[PDB]
């Protein structure tokens, strides 16, 4: 299973950690702005 | 001589069977690598119980049993020290590896690009001489092989 | 036991990088073959053509 | 209404949840607006045949 | 959008990581414009033939 399981991830590169924190940082940015909006219109 | 230009093909189709043979190879190297990874986890896990076993050891003042536990303890840490170096040290190579193949996939790629590029202009130009040798059999100056034989006749 | 066991896990180990060697140069000696500067074996050779 | 009568923590995760859909929103919103110059290239193509 | 809010660290890595398409994008568009004469030159080869 290790064997099959580590060539599949070889043929699907997984994205670096920059992307998962910009993505991650980003949806920070996008939930508390998205989230900003609402607090302060629906406030 | 094979016409070489023939053989860019198989040249290239050859390039491509060591590709995935090294792709194959490759990540026989990371199963491996992961392998160890589990089997040390086990080895300090057995020291955790045994480090459980003589964390209770010793409670009620009973060192004895603390001490014979602590000491089979590190026979296994002993074994985790050497392990816990040996799968960082194939990090490294792991990681040097992939960007050698990683590097060299973008230079197959590009370099294939050239390939037909010449073969076209090869192409061009292989009649590019075709169609004017014919031209000077024509060109009606005698270096021509028949308009001016036919004028004569 | 135990050497028996330790022993062979670095068997496969410098196989896989035996295979990731064997190949490294294969894949390369044809590189330059093609390297464009008449140490290929055609590309000058179509180029002059 | 999540958000009303100052329970935010339902709000948070609904949000959040909510955006799942709008990554894939913005995704077919532009794809959709690219075929459209292709299906309207091709009409002119056959309307000139 | 990485440098604000001052915080620059993240569009430092960006940056550096955007290049690394520049360079080869350079490569590119020079190669690009060195075919179009060529292939405007072979045109008028057959159109005058």
């Amino acid at each position: 299973i290790l064997e099959l399981e580590a060539e599949r991830e070889l043929l699907n590169p997984p994205p670096s950690p920059l992307d998962k924190k910009f993505e991650q940082w980003e949806e920070q940015q996008a939930v508390e702005a998205t989230l900003a909006a609402m607090k302060a219109r629906r406030s | 001589q094979e016409a070489p230009e023939d053989l860019l093909e198989r040249l290239l189709g050859e390039m491509e069977l060591e590709l995935i043979e090294l792709r194959r190879a490759l990540a026989q190297t990371i199963a491996t690598f992961k392998s160890t990874e589990r089997q040390r986890d086990a080895q300090q896990l057995i020291a955790q119980r045994w480090y459980e076993k003589a964390q209770a050891a010793l409670d009620r003042g009973n060192e004895q049993l603390a001490r014979e536990a602590l000491g089979q303890r590190q026979s296994y840490q002993s074994h985790t020290e050497a392990l816990g170096k040996s799968l960082g040290e194939q990090r490294a190579l792991v990681e040097q590896v992939r960007g050698q193949l990683q590097k060299l996939e973008r230079k197959y790629l590009e370099l294939k690009s050239q390939k037909n590029l010449y073969l076209a202009r090869l192409k061009s130009a292989i009649a590019a001489q075709k169609i004017e040798e014919i031209a000077g059999n024509l060109d009606n100056a005698s270096a021509s092989s028949l308009f001016e034989r036919i004028e004569t006749k």
